[PDB]
């Protein structure tokens, strides 16, 4: 038993009448070929509309049913149009079980006045013969099964189907609301006279610089007016937004110089992702200054790459001022960026 | 309890029907009783 | 197995319907050679736009299927141009597994009105015999399983480009920190007896109740003492373990008393997140004491699942002792119980 999207069910509904009828003295039926007796018009609990009736030839109707008591069902009444059925059709015997039993398959179409049954229902000699038990104390007392059906209708169980979806990790944006919140602020950034805000635990968390200079007996006299001399303020607050809420939004256009910061601060992470912003400028002229800026803030993995460069564009990067200015003001980072170009990627003369 | 089983979607609108779920919780008990112990499995 | 510096992962996106379909009294066909009955249109939740239907000839389609049952599948409306799928038909048998299923290799182009299938799908006489069972209590139930493919997307993954890479988010470990070696906390709460040690600020960053709490009556005069005293300190710890951390690691153990806290704190996320450990946890045994919190704590997916699952298991949840303390304690939960099970047999 898998498990389905959607369940359909598509029902009918049949209603299901009950009926016997008996007829007394039946013997003294009175008349050859051409008489029917048809009894009173009986319903159920359907609507109390779907009237029907019964119509019976004690010698039948034609010469080939002249052996034969024919039996036939009639519809007189019904609200609607057209109305189809499969009906069933009986007799009791001696003891009042059931006998001779015989079926229409076809759910026949019936009208008003529209007559369905079986001529050849059961034969007269059969019937009459005491020693079959069919005629009990004279009497002929029936059975008939009405099964009406109507039209179909529609469900369409959709089962449930759905885990109850958990929200997003938000401590990332819910704590950086906190910069801009700045509720029970402990401590007062100062820089260039400008005020931000901050508390402590948090930044000590991030930094090893703040987790030296507020536990090193500092508390009631640094963390109250703090001062920084360095950073520039544009450049803190994102530096500071990123300690908070993790993320940069506007890196690329302030990359130089937030790697100065973050080497300043001891914010690894910062410090790779500025090397990962600062990696994708080199334009041929730039190098100099991008590759004394990793050696003047330890960004190894950004020199090397800038090593790198330098060996492949090296044909038009001595050609500009700032190849000239290297040399002249640093004269130990053209040991290495010799060193990498000697020990790799072209001996091979 | 048939007749409010057989016509259950009536049944609820009646102001009635609210008297005496406010008033009588077994019988609504004994009404959710025939309606699922005398009926089910209905597919799904 | 080399890495390559450039890759491409090409995704052609597939959806899935599965189906059930059920008919009553199958010998009342009520016609001949002709006709046909349709089926409910049925879609999936997502993207709830593609719009399918069932069709069946009783007797058969043509003078070759006069003793074949023949099924197709048929597109009624869609908002795309064409969509292709593959699909599945299969019968359920009296015992409930799958006999005489079968297939369609091609992916077949379907448009508005257009039909297809297997006109020759099973023989009329062998579902008519019933030594093979396939016609239980005159029904017949059909399981549909249709794929539904979808446009390509590249998503065109470019490597080594960089060396370096960021390490995602500490910030959570950080958090965890201040709660472990709890680092010069602000306010220090009181449960049953034992001492916690709370900051201040990031408890009103999530908790509105919190904020409301902190700020009023208590930080002018009694800031650094306030007392819990009606959630045992086992849970209270775990539900303090995931205002700082962003997450909670464990759920399920005291599930029953963490969602029973999380709306009496107002958590939203929480009470979610448990609502799934104690959907996860619903049986026919506990059905009553999860309606029973799912009542008295506000909770509505809960409590919708809750008796959603006690009215499909209604024979045997009544057999419980817990539904007969339900019934005698609160009586609104009996009567929306009844609401839900008139509302899902509304054509009886």
């Amino acid at each position: 038993g898998p498990v389905a999207e959607s369940w359909c069910y598509t029902q009918i509904k049949v209603v299901k009448f009950s009926y016997m009828w008996t007829i007394n003295n039946f013997s003294f039926c009175r008349e050859e070929m051409g008489e029917v007796i048809k009894s009173s018009t009986f319903s159920s609990g359907a609507n109390d509309k779907l009237k029907w009736c019964l119509r019976v030839n004690p010698k039948g109707l034609d010469e080939e049913s002249k052996d034969y008591l024919s039996l036939y069902l009639l519809l007189v009444s019904c609200p609607k149009s057209e109305v189809r059925a499969k009906f069933k059709f009986s007799i009791l015997n001696a003891k009042g079980e059931e006998t001779k039993a015989m079926e229409s398959q076809r759910a026949y179409r019936f009208v008003q006045g529209k007559d369905w049954g079986f001529k050849k229902f059961i034969r007269r000699d059969f019937l009459l013969d005491e020693a079959n038990g069919l005629l009990p104390d004279d009497k002929l007392t029936l059975f008939c099964e009405v099964s009406v059906v109507q039209d179909s209708v529609n469900i369409s169980g959709q089962n449930t189907m759905n885990m109850v979806k958990v929200p997003e990790c938000r401590l990332a944006d819910e704590l950086g609301g906190l910069w801009e919140n700045s509720r029970f602020t402990d401590c007062c950034l100062c820089v260039a006279g400008q005020e931000f805000q901050a508390h402590k635990a948090i930044l000590a968390a991030r930094s090893p610089v703040f987790s030296a200079m507020f536990e090193h007996e500092m508390e009631e006299s640094k963390k109250n007016r703090v001062e920084i001399n360095d950073v520039e303020p544009e450049v803190f607050k994102e530096m500071m937004c990123f300690i908070y809420t993790g993320k940069a939004p506007n890196l690329d256009k302030m990359a130089d110089d937030l790697l100065a910061a973050a080497d300043k601060y001891a914010l690894e992470r910062l410090k790779v992702m500025c090397e990962d912003a600062l990696c994708s400028n080199l334009s041929v002229e730039n190098a100099a200054e991008i590759l004394i800026l990793a050696d003047l803030h330890s960004a190894d993995q950004l020199k090397t790459q800038a090593v790198d460069f330098i060996n492949y564009h090296a044909s038009d990067v001595l050609e500009t001022s700032g190849w000239k200015s290297m040399v002249v003001s640093h004269p130990h980072l053209v040991a290495e960026a010799y060193r990498s170009l000697a020990s790799a990627q072209c001996p091979f003369l | 309890v048939d007749f409010i089983n057989y016509h259950a979607s009536d049944v609820l609108e009646t102001s009635g029907w609210k008297s005496m779920v406010v008033s009588h919780p077994h019988l609504v008990a004994e009404a959710y009783r025939s309606l699922a112990s005398a009926q089910c499995p209905f597919l799904g």
